[PDB]
């Protein structure tokens, strides 16, 4: 009573509607700021001018 | 609740409630173990 277990199974089946089908999400957090950039985009340098 | 029962196996008897204000906190003395399944609405936030 008022005892619960917060963790349940979602038992996925094929046979289930387009709502059940199991889906695989990635979520890419990025952070644009001031501090020099580790990571970038794929592009070519230029010599100075 | 708490009142006598009809042969209702075949033909469920169906009451309708409206207007009226809902309390589900005395439904927890039905007797000393008893199952409360929920489907599609959590168990709690029911009064809410
Ligand atoms: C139902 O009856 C039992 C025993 O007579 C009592 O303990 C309980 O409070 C009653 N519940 C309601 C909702 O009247």
């Amino acid at each position: 009573f008022n005892c619960y277990f917060p963790l349940r199974s979602y038992s996925f089946r094929p046979t289930y509607g387009v709502g059940h089908q199991p889906y695989r999400v990635v979520v890419l957090s990025f952070e644009l700021l001031h501090a020099p950039a580790t990571v970038c985009g794929p592009k070519k340098s230029t010599n100075l001018v | 609740f708490n009142a006598t029962r009809f042969a209702s196996v075949y033909a469920w008897n169906r009451k309708r409630i409206s207007n009226c204000v809902a309390d589900y906190s005395v439904l927890y003395n039905l007797a000393p173990f008893f199952t409360f399944k929920c489907y599609g609405v959590s168990p709690t936030k029911l009064n809410d």
